[PDB]
DNA sequence: ATCGGATGTATATATCTGACACGTGCCTGGAGACTAGGGAGTAATCCCCTTGGCGGTTAAAACGCGGGGGACAGCGCGTACGTGCGTTTAAGCGGTGCTAGAGCTGTCTACGACCAATTGAGCGGCCTCGGCACCGGGATTCTCGAT
DNA sequence: ATCGAGAATCCCGGTGCCGAGGCCGCTCAATTGGTCGTAGACAGCTCTAGCACCGCTTAAACGCACGTACGCGCTGTCCCCCGCGTTTTAACCGCCAAGGGGATTACTCCCTAGTCTCCAGGCACGTGTCAGATATATACATCCGAT
């Protein structure tokens, strides 16, 4: 079992993604958003793939199950398989 | 016409500068129509043959390959008996640049190693892979009775 | 005596190194225990593929900066330089994601 | 300065140079050339088969095909062979 | 041994020594071209098969992949991908 | 074109012919499939990866390497623009942004 | 000494008023004749089922109403009430639908 | 048989009336030109796939079927008319 | 079951279960469909036909009619959360909005 | 003539099962007809694509469940899957 | 905080019209019975890679501090937009006429699926040498406090 | 307008290592040849609805004027992000070890496709009547200037 892994999605990564995204000055209330919309991106991006390994009778998700989860999402991604 | 003035110059440097154990010319009063003749160079099996071919020269030309075939037969993996022979440069490869007489020279290049990647008659490449001396008779005496 | 920047040129220095570069900005180890945490939300006794928590991560990255470049758009329409939660609401539900 | 009338001589058509046109290969051949090649060959280099997909695309949107800083060049300094060509 | 999977790198491979000759392509780029040939590739398939099923036809023609690639592709990718086939296709029956 | 020669070399094209034959009747889209489509499809598929190519051999060239890697794809596709329209949805892995700052955020 | 609303009312009540309707916004004729020019732009010699045009109209009101409903939220973030182009404009980025 | 600048038939009521359906309280007065280019660059691609779908069947009119199904492709699912 | 009445009155359902089979067999779907598929789907289609049928009858007779119209459909599916999100970039003809005013826009106190 | 399939008898025969009252227009059944068609290609398409992954080649229930279970939202998906589940089982007795 | 005008919106009643709900004929698509075969279920085996642990080193995170620049509120100007009125325009409705083209039917021929023998294109495994990563020192260039 | 010191970034040269590119062996999938049933291409005919024109109301569009309230710029306060230095935490890397479950192979049986026959469910067409839209006349809620 694990509890309150969110927060390893420290401050400075979050800066740094800003930083990539062209941010220059941020406020400090934009933490707490960002760990709570990426929570919600990872959870509907998983249960798919949950989903996918569920209906192949497997125990491990694979690299295919999380493609074709981002596929049906419209969120192609290069360089994984597909 | 363009094609025309590009037959008048290729005319003028073959007239001026012979290629080596090559000849040509225009067999017909046309300028389109032409006609060439080669021999089997010193190191071939095919030494001391004349070898006769036509030349069909398109309406686009030099964006539209020529058509090149052989009157006689030769014991080639690329030459077949009907005077299709298997070049890169008649249908895949043409270029506007290359020349009537760099093709024969390439002809006859050819001519000097065989190529069995991509044989039109079957039979003979496999002579060749398995045994050379079966493959030299035979040449020699199919030139011998077919060349002169 | 000692030598300071004025704020906001680190700022422009930063964006400029990492928009120049290609690699993961969030640490490994972390992402990896989140997404099994909560894996096993949705199934129990689960196991992942390498591959698996790559893909994952590289999806995510590419989501956040995505949101983060809107985000920065809707702060300048508004005439600020800074980005507030109310941003990153307004382009989430103008891109439809929240409704 | 001014290169001899050998080199400044299209191989395509066997002419002289009328709005050439360089490719990234550093072949040089006439306008006219490349658009009957372009046209019917199968959108190569005519000399070292060096296709340019996206190059015909990009200048042709633009219109930059001729390499003006040698067509100036062929038209100032041989006035003879542009007008009779 | 594993069992074969099919991919398209040696074609890639082929295609990208003719634009350039002298330069190497990494595994990682490798990967991603083949995901796109397959994306592509299943994009003009299915849009050839809705295309097909419209009509109350039963067979993939050259005409239904033709709209298929006009429907798809951009603006001047479209009319370049067109010529590209039927100059193929030409070429491949005479 | 005449015949006894491999089946993509008459259309003159690198990619298979009878791969993709074979992936068209196999896939499921219809009940035939025609003689000419693989064909086709063969030139579409072939076109668009030399276009694909030749754009990040240029970007290749331009970083001093001689070996495209994904960085090198994201810069080709997301410069030109009928591509960047193309591959508008698709995530390119391990392949950065474009450098673009704003130019309100510039210093005065 | 005559009676008139003051600015603001009379927009509010037709705003109450065409949100409780469902009949079509734009003029039928001008919008056939302008769908007419932009198909003889593509292909010369068309004829046009009345469905066609009827479903043409149908999706580019909903569209526009949309829009609209974008439009009014980003000049609502930036402490206004008018809508002015760049609104328009800003909405579009973040959807997509130019970029 | 030719038609010009029939764009101008989208007239400044109209407009308004569509953002009043929209919630909008005040309108700018240069709302009105960009939204005729919109609404133009929105018909434009949606008239075009029209148009290749009624050229693909070898007719000459457009169905509303051709409509839906180019509305459909872009992404725009349409209910009422068929399909 | 008894294996001897209709199909649909087999499975206990109103929508077609041979009409369901044919349209999964001749549709380029699979290469050969299942027994067990069509009854599933009719099933499915059936419930979620009688969701929306209930919401837009209770919209109808809200607004003191013995009819639906698109009005009602729009309504009914617009304001049920799950019904939105599955209907989410669907357009429905003559349907109208849903009547909403930002809270800035309304009259100072 | 022609003959024109369409879902509108069982749409009416669901309608009296739900409110026995109510009627339904012309243009709210072409509505219900448009919902119908593009739910089940959707559930199909789905359905076809789990297969094809899979190296199957049947579209047996399972693969309708999933695909349901993927398209439909949290309590929608769970009441459709119940309701498939008790057709299949009234089904096969 | 009201009060009265004044306006707009909601409610109750007659009527009348065309679209909805039902009924009839029938024909095509679905149901019933039977046969053949291959797809998928099930058991057994191999070995790959997923999990778990330990020790170290060191790059990144957390914390605290001083300060300047950005967010936010309040004022004032004036200009652009809303509301109302009189006028000019073309949309909307009905009615009629014509024919272009969508839709259906009958013939038939050429194209595409199916099957069997055969061999070469392309994949798996190996090996090596050059391109790229890394280190260390120097040259170049923006940045800021002080003029 | 500038000069100069501290600091970050770009170039250049030397070393090393691992993965990209080429080669060899092999097995299975594409090629070739022959046959057959049917998809769709073409010609002919029907009749539906898309286009064009004319005349009349009246509804919506257009142009103009007045005034107000909202956009936009300016100033001022203050507090909260930013840049920098110090300490502490745990990520990252390399190594070893076990066994779970993914991936493949062989055997068999039962579930699905294909074919023939038959019949009833649902589709097209015709008819009646009542649900809803419109017209008309009150009732009440709401806005706005003035106390
Ligand atoms: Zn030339
Ligand atoms: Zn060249």
């Amino acid at each position: 079992v694990l509890r309150d892994n969110i927060q390893g999605i420290t401050k400075p990564a979050i800066r740094r993604l800003a930083r990539r995204g062209g941010v220059k000055r941020i406020s400090g209330l934009i933490y707490e958003e960002t760990r709570g919309v990426l929570k919600v991106f990872l959870e509907n991006v998983i249960r798919d793939a949950v989903t996918y390994t569920e209906h192949a009778k497997r125990k491990t998700v694979t690299a295919m199950d999380v493609v074709y989860a981002l596929k049906r999402q419209g969120r192609t991604l290069y360089g994984f398989g597909g | 016409h363009m094609a025309l003035k590009r037959i008048n110059k290729e005319l003028s440097d073959l007239a001026r500068d012979p290629p080596a154990q090559i000849s040509a010319g225009p067999v017909g009063d046309d300028m389109f129509h032409w006609q060439a003749t080669i021999m089997g160079p010193n190191d071939s099996p095919y030494q001391g043959g004349v070898f006769f071919l036509t030349i069909h020269f398109p309406t686009d030309y030099p964006f539209k390959p020529p058509k090149v075939a052989f009157t006689t037969r030769i014991y080639h993996p690329n030459i077949n008996s009907n005077g299709s022979i298997c070049l890169d440069i008649l249908r895949s490869q043409w270029s506007p640049a290359l020349t009537i007489s760099k093709v024969l020279l390439s002809i006859a290049s050819l001519l000097d190693d065989p190529n069995p990647d991509d044989p039109k008659v079957p039979e003979i490449a496999r002579i060749y892979k398995t045994d050379r001396d079966k493959y030299n008779r035979i040449s020699r005496e199919w030139t011998q009775k077919y060349a002169m | 005596k000692p030598h300071r920047y004025r704020p906001g040129t680190v700022a422009l220095r930063e964006i400029r190194r990492y928009q120049k570069s290609t690699e993961l900005l969030i640490r490994k180890l972390p992402f990896q225990r989140l997404v099994r945490e909560i894996a096993q939300d949705f199934k129990t006794d689960l196991r992942f593929q390498s591959s698996a928590v790559m893909a994952l991560q590289e999806a995510c990255e590419a989501y956040l900066v995505g949101l983060f470049e809107d985000t920065n758009l809707c702060a300048i329409h508004a005439k600020r330089v800074t980005i507030m939660p109310k941003d990153i609401q307004l382009a989430r539900r103008i891109r439809g994601e929240r409704a | 300065a001014i290169p001899s009338l050998s080199e400044c001589q299209c191989g395509i058509c066997m002419e002289i140079l009328v709005e050439p046109v360089t490719l990234p290969c550093n072949h040089t051949l006439c306008k006219p050339c490349f658009q009957s090649t372009v046209e019917k060959a199968s959108l190569c280099c005519p000399f070292c088969r060096r296709r340019v997909s996206s190059w015909t695309r990009y200048h042709t949107r633009r219109n930059s095909l001729v390499n003006v800083e040698l067509w100036t060049i062929i038209q100032k300094h041989y006035p003879r062979e542009c007008k009779l060509r | 041994k594993r069992s074969r999977k099919e991919s398209y790198s040696i074609y890639v491979y082929k295609v990208l020594k003719q634009v350039h000759p002298d330069t190497g392509i990494s595994s990682k780029a490798m990967g991603i071209m083949n995901s796109f040939v397959n994306d592509i590739f299943e994009r003009i398939a299915g849009e050839a098969s809705r295309l097909a099923h419209y009509n109350k036809r039963s067979t993939i023609t050259s005409r239904e992949i033709q709209t298929a690639v006009r429907l798809l592709l951009p603006g001047e990718l479209a009319k370049h991908a067109v010529s590209e086939g039927t100059k193929a296709v030409t070429k491949y029956t005479s | 074109s005449a015949k006894a020669c491999t089946r993509s070399s008459r259309a003159g094209l690198q990619f298979p012919v009878g791969r993709v034959h074979r992936l068209l009747r196999k896939g499921n889209y219809s009940e035939r499939v025609g003689a000419g489509a693989p064909v086709y499809l063969a030139a579409v598929l072939e076109y668009l990866t030399a276009e694909i190519l030749e754009l990040a051999g240029n970007a290749a060239r331009d970083n001093k390497k001689t070996r495209i890697i994904p960085r090198h794809l994201q810069l080709a596709i997301r410069n030109d623009e009928e591509l960047n329209k193309l591959l508008g949805r698709v995530t390119i892995a391990q392949g950065g942004v474009l450098p673009n700052i704003q130019a309100v955020l510039l210093p005065k």
